[PDB]
């Protein structure tokens, strides 16, 4: 089914065309995929519009190839089409967050552009369609809709104009990609993409080799608009998707577990007969005075190294998207680059990390299962080691990333009252990798009026060598279940 | 909550945290503010609002603490 | 004799017999799910009316036959109309007032519509008057008089039903900015008709204090008195926890709060007076005819009873079912023995 037969024989019933050609709403806004989707499920939800997959699919799939948005206009907002756990969102101002981000994310506010009329309906919609939005907290406070109508339209109409949507991506993506990029909680990789088109859409595998193993996923995929890349994967019972930004030949985004969102990787991938170009270096820290393995990952690397006055070395293999070198450090702390292949490498030498912190340090967990059918949400963290840098500064906007380090990982109460209620030892448990695993759903009959396994908790990671004083805290709520979702929070 | 994100920042008492930035002050359990929410669909973005989007969404549940298990997730899982 | 109205989801209204401390009659309503909203009784305890279907339909229905009356639905094609909280039956129980917050429902877009208060005949439940009313307004409360209705929205507004106009608003967003940060107030529950006094606990800061340090915040009430016409606010206490709604009891000497636990208030001291727990949380407050009795309802499908002077639980009244009071209002009336 095409877009344009969806428009004039289910859209249509409703959405008049003018004759100028453009469709009544429909051409007064441009939104992401994401977006797209969100809005066609609600007219077949609230507005009764048959569609059949096919057809869902097609207007979907056809809106995001004409009336989507570059990828520039996404920048600074990708988190929530990524669904990447860490992440902040705020609003331009307090106003606009308050106002726009207290439900959903003010990001899907931002990755929208539309007339000033249509930025009016919008708001008319939600007053409309949730009457006591002007009754919540920060609604309640003010005059809500006389603001609206003076403030807040204005500033949506003249903050993100309709503009123009971008041209499609009109290339061929097919062929072998290699890649490189980090899982938290299990580490670096490196890999390979391989893409077949087949019709509209692409054939897809991505492979990823870790230092103890690897695993390829198979399924399909597609471009949607300038460059958004969407694609579905699996391999025996796991399922995971892509949602990556194509741009010059070049995938950049996340994917992750099709089940669990808060798991998954971030990479990116270039053509494997590529010219001379580095991906990324792992590990990309060396500890003073210690031989060490590192995995340069990138296209036509090769064999010639030439490394700085502090560190030697030489490669043991080279080929596959991956050059492997055997280095070690000697000198002071610091800031250390070599070149391969003519490009550049940089790494970090250290004795010690000067401090860690926790990844993130504010987070949410829910409770899920014990017979309902909303799984557990879990929490991923991550020891990242810090050096003070130049002005010492520990912990400050001048710092040396270290990266992630290996580290035991326990929970307990956030403060005297969460130990009163006993949380830590309801709410769940952490592993060793630093995953977070919720606890049953629904009223426990145990705990104090039956409260849920929910709990106010602080999350403690240790690592390892040298002075060895190095623990940070996170702070973690083991939360409730949310009954809605959506493609873009 | 700007690093909540996905979460409510309306704190009546609030859904994923309270305004005191803990828990405790959510309903005890959950399910006993799970239709307060719910019917006057006062966080839409995290529980189904029966009240114009999902009038049916508690059917069957009428004993909340009970049927709790009823109550279904209205994003059909996926990313 | 006293008796509650209390709504169960999905369809239903139950009348609890007080003294039995069990249900009286299960009146089921038609097209009424999610859930009643405000139910209101009628003098002599008889007939009762109540919003139904997402709030844009009312009916009147029989309290001892439990068959309904008549039914308002508010609602049209082309617009689709929310009483949302506010509805209430005049004293003489002759006339109906029903918030109405509208939304013009276009081919491909919506509308919103400014906020009205309807007047309806309760006899013949006809539509007698629409006139434009202030936003944001929860509660609707007619004067004991009969000639003034009262609209608890971001100031307490007083309405002339006869002329279908705002005459005063007394002030709530501003009661005394001087010293006071602008008063928070979270109030749905219609639970006025045992003492006359629409109340409302609000939470606000002193402004000379560090907004970083808890003394700063304070719990105060507010009390409407629907027979002489004059609203109080003020401080009770330090604000340590949060309340979903309050009553006060028939000699208008004390209210009681409740959310997670049951405090009742002296309104002679304006102070408290005992705080005790609960074994789960609660939103709706009543106090009995005697004022000995204070009943819990709200959340869960229990109605549960305390001593208005020890706070002692007395008893529990199970709903049918168990089913849910979710956050629509609960209300106490009586019938002559
Ligand atoms: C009548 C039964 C409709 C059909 C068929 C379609 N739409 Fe619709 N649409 C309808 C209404 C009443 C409204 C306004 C209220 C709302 O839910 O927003 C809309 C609105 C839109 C919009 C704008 C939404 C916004 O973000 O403000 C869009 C982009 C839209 N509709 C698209 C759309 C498409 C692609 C349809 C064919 C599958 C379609 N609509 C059909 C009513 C009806
Ligand atoms: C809670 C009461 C909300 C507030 C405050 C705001 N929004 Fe919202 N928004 C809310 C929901 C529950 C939904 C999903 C509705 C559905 O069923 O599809 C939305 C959706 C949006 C969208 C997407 C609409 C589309 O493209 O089809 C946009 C662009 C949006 N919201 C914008 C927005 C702005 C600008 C707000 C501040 C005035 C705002 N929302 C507040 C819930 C709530």
């Amino acid at each position: 089914v095409t877009g344009e037969e969806v428009l004039q024989n289910a859209c249509a019933a409703c959405h008049v065309q003018h004759e100028d050609g453009r469709w009544e709403r429909i051409d007064a806004a441009r939104k992401t995929p994401e977006g797209w989707d969100m809005t066609v499920t609600r007219m077949m939800r609230n507005h009764g519009v048959a569609l059949e997959p096919e057809e869902r699919a097609a207007i979907v799939r056809h809106l995001s190839d004409t009336r989507g948005l570059s990828l520039a206009e996404t920048e600074e907002r990708r988190y929530i089409l990524e669904r990447e756990p860490v992440a902040w969102d705020e609003g331009p101002d307090t106003s606009m967050t308050q106002t726009c981000g207290r439900c959903h994310s003010y990001a899907r506010v931002a990755l929208q552009r539309r007339t000033p009329e249509d930025w009016k309906h919008l708001v008319n919609f939600h007053l409309g369609q949730f009457p006591t939005l002007e009754y919540q907290a920060l609604a309640r406070d003010r005059d809500w809709w006389g603001i609206a109508q003076a403030e807040i339209i204005p500033f949506l109409a003249r903050t993100y104009p309709l503009g123009e949507a971008p041209d499609a991506y009109a290339d061929d993506a097919s062929g072998a990609y290699v890649l490189a990029g980090r899982q938290p909680g299990r580490g670096d990789y490196t890999g390979r993409l391989v893409l077949k088109k087949a019709g509209e859409d692409y054939e897809v595998t991505m492979t990823l080799d870790f230092a103890d193993g690897s695993r390829s996923f198979s399924g399909t995929g597609r471009i949607l608009g300038a460059g958004e890349w969407r694609a579905t994967l699996s391999d025996g019972t796991v399922t995971i998707r892509q949602i990556f930004a194509l741009q010059d030949g070049r995938f950049s985004g996340r994917w992750h577990d099709a089940d669990s969102d808060v798991i998954g990787g971030r990479l990116a991938a270039v053509k494997a007969d590529a010219a001379p170009q580095v991906l990324a270096v792992a590990p990309a820290r060396l500890k003073i005075g210690e031989e060490t393995q590192l995995r340069v990952a990138g296209t036509g690397l090769g064999s010639d190294l030439t490394l700085p006055e502090g560190v030697a070395g030489s490669v043991e293999s080279a080929g596959n998207g991956v050059t492997v070198l055997k280095l070690t450090a000697t000198g002071t702390p610091g800031p250390v680059s070599l070149e391969l292949g003519g490009q550049k490498v940089d790494l970090v030498a250290y004795d010690r990390p000067d401090r860690i912190s926790i990844v993130p340090d504010l987070t949410i967990a829910r409770i899920g299962g014990n017979g309902g059918p909303i799984p557990k949400v879990p929490a991923q963290f991550e020891a990242m080691g810090w050096l003070n840098g130049p002005d010492g500064q520990p912990g400050t906007g001048d710092d040396i990333a270290l990266g992630a380090f290996p580290a035991s990982w326990a929970t307990d109460n956030f403060d005297e009252e969460a130990e009163k209620m006993q949380d830590a030892k309801y709410a769940g448990s952490i592993d060793d990798t630093g995953l977070f695993t919720p606890a049953e759903a629904g009223p426990n009959p145990e705990r104090p009026m039956q409260t849920n396994n929910a709990g106010n908790l602080k999350v403690i990671a240790t690592v390892d060598a040298e002075g060895e004083p190095l623990s940070a805290e996170a702070h973690l709520y083991a939360t409730v279940q949310r009954f809605v979702d959506a493609p873009i929070r | 909550m700007n690093a909540l994100v996905g979460c409510t920042t309306s704190f009546d008492p609030g859904w994923e945290v309270d305004a005191f930035g803990a828990v405790s002050n959510l309903c005890q359990p959950m399910e006993a503010d799970l239709y307060g929410c719910a019917d006057p669909c006062w966080w839409p973005a995290q529980v189904a609002d029966t009240l114009n989007t999902y009038p049916n969404w508690s059917a069957g549940a009428d004993d909340v603490m009970q049927d709790w298990r009823k109550l279904q997730s209205v994003f059909p899982e996926t990313k | 004799r006293d008796y509650i109205l209390a709504p169960a989801r999905p369809d239903k209204l139950v009348v609890i017999d007080t003294e039995k401390m069990a249900v009286d009659k299960v009146i089921t309503i038609a097209d009424a799910g999610p859930t009643p909203m405000v139910p209101m009784v009628a003098p002599g305890g008889r007939i009762a009316y109540a919003t139904v279907n997402k709030s844009e339909s009312l009916v009147k229905i029989d309290l001892v036959t439990g068959e309904t009356l008549g039914r308002i639905d508010l609602s049209t094609p082309e617009e689709r109309v929310k009483s949302l909280f506010g509805a209430a039956l005049s004293p003489d129980g002759k006339t109906l007032a029903i918030y109405e917050s509208p939304v013009r429902l276009e081919l491909t877009h919506f509308e919103v519509q400014p906020t009205r208060v309807a007047l309806y005949d309760a006899e013949t439940l006809s539509r007698r008057k629409a006139f434009e009313a202030p936003r944001q307004i929860t509660m609707l409360a007619w004067a004991r008089d009969g000639s003034k209705l009262y609209g608890l929205g971001r100031d307490l507004h007083v309405m002339d039903p006869e002329a279908g106009t705002l005459v005063e608003d007394k002030p709530i967003q501003s009661w005394e900015a001087e010293t006071y940060a602008q008063p928070d107030v979270l109030a749905v529950w219609n639970q006025h008709e045992s003492s006359g006094v629409m109340a409302t606990p609000f939470y606000t800061a002193r402004k000379d204090i560090d907004p970083a340090d808890p003394t700063a915040y304070r719990t105060g009430l507010l009390t409407m008195d629907l027979e002489t016409g004059e609203m109080a606010m003020r401080e009770v206490r330090i604000m340590d926890v949060f309340y979903f709604s309050t009553a006060v009891n028939p000699a208008k000497t004390r209210a009681f709060g409740a959310y997670n636990v049951l405090e009742s208030f002296d309104l002679e001291k304006n102070a408290s007076i005992k705080r005790v727990p609960l074994p789960h949380s609660y939103y709706s407050v009543n106090v009995s005819t005697d004022g000995s009795t204070v009943w819990l309802g709200g959340a869960l499908g229990d109605l549960a009873a305390y001593d208005a002077e020890t706070l002692e639980k007395k008893g529990q009244v199970d709903l049918p079912g168990n089913a849910s009071m979710s956050l629509a209002s609960v209300r106490l009336f009586t019938r002559d023995e």
